């Protein structure tokens, strides 16, 4: 029931320049992770490197520059190196973080993408949602995209089952998520309603269990194979802002506009623990007085420990205890 | 501003 800070990252023009962090991601293997925002840049870490290392030294090992504003990150399950963006301008890219070079890129979004999914199981097949109010699901082997939904609504997030690439999770401006059988299109297999404002975020603790956050301040819990609401959770300020949420077999964590990381238990319905981000430095740069968000989270899959970043582009390392 | 949840 607390966490505790073991590494701490402030990399670039920190104090003259707009850094929210709107991804953070482990590759397959938890070795290295990505963070992306609103700076036009895709930045790679080494885990053990950052926690290994000094403090005012934390360096990304990649960098690489992008065209627009980005807004989610996505690695490749089967091929490390690869990992996809969503950006602004609706642009969904592959890149190869070794070579520092695209890979793939996909401009049938007619504006904003939010949110991008690469497969676990059909590794090949990414999913996006867009403001547009598409979902597009794309194949690595192709140049368009394969599947398409017209939904009525912006589309926040998107997500695949982790067991199967025939199922995704869709978090839409309507309130509602939408979980689509990709085998037939013409009407979601099941509609989970009970979030009083867009679903933000979705993503699964197991090939059963999913969790949703909406800017209505709770995280909610659902069984996508019974077709039940399982729990909602309630303690963090979430009212405007995409703040984060990542989730294993245990545990829920998502961001707030109180600049606060919090942890719940997902069978606990009020917080367990939560973290509060801001410095001196930041403190009268004026204004954690209440523009500072969580704008991040990422649970590390074989350990209690997260990453975590803010809208002032602080990155910390997390652990649970 | 950047990063705000759209409205429906």
């Amino acid at each position: 029931s607390r966490l505790r800070v073991i590494a701490e990252i402030r990399h670039g023009d920190i104090f003259h320049s707009a850094n929210i962090v709107s991804s953070i991601e482990f590759d397959r293997d938890d070795e290295l992770f990505a963070t992306a925002g609103v700076s036009r840049c895709i930045k790679v870490f080494d885990f053990s490197s950052v926690v290994n290392e000094p403090a005012d030294m934390q360096c990304p090992i990649v960098e690489m520059s992008t065209r627009s504003k980005l807004s989610c990150l996505s690695w490749n399950k089967h091929e490390k190196n690869h990992i996809a963006s969503s950006d602004y301008e609706g642009i969904v890219t592959v890149w190869d973080v070794t070579t520092r070079q695209s890979l793939m890129e996909y401009e049938e979004h007619e504006k904003r993408a939010w949110s991008v999914d690469f497969s676990r199981t059909e590794p090949s097949m990414l999913v996006s949602g867009s403001d547009d109010c598409k979902v597009k699901v794309w194949c690595t082997r192709q140049e368009a995209s394969v599947i398409n939904i017209d939904m009525k609504a912006n589309i926040c997030c998107v997500k695949y089952n982790p067991g199967s690439s025939n199922y995704i999770a869709v978090g839409s401006a309507d309130h509602h998520i939408h979980y689509y059988d990709l085998r037939n299109i013409s009407q979601p297999l099941h509609v989970f309603s009970g979030h009083k404002k867009a679903v933000s975020y979705v993503k699964f603790l197991s090939n059963n269990e999913l969790a949703s956050a909406s800017t209505d301040s709770t995280l909610r819990l659902w069984d996508v194979k019974d077709n039940l609401p399982v729990r909602t959770f309630r303690g963090h300020t979430n009212e405007k802002n995409f703040v984060g949420l990542t989730v294993n077999s245990e545990y829920l964590a998502c961001g707030s506009e109180t600049n606060e990381v919090y942890v719940y238990h997902k069978e606990i319905t009020r917080p367990v623990t939560s973290h509060r981000f801001g410095s001196p430095d930041m403190d009268d740069a004026e204004e954690e007085a209440g523009s500072y968000f969580i704008s991040a989270v990422c649970w590390k899959s074989d350990s209690p420990t997260m990453l975590t970043a803010n809208s002032q582009g602080t990155i910390k390392v997390l652990v649970l205890a | 501003s950047d990063q705000i949840v759209p409205e429906y």
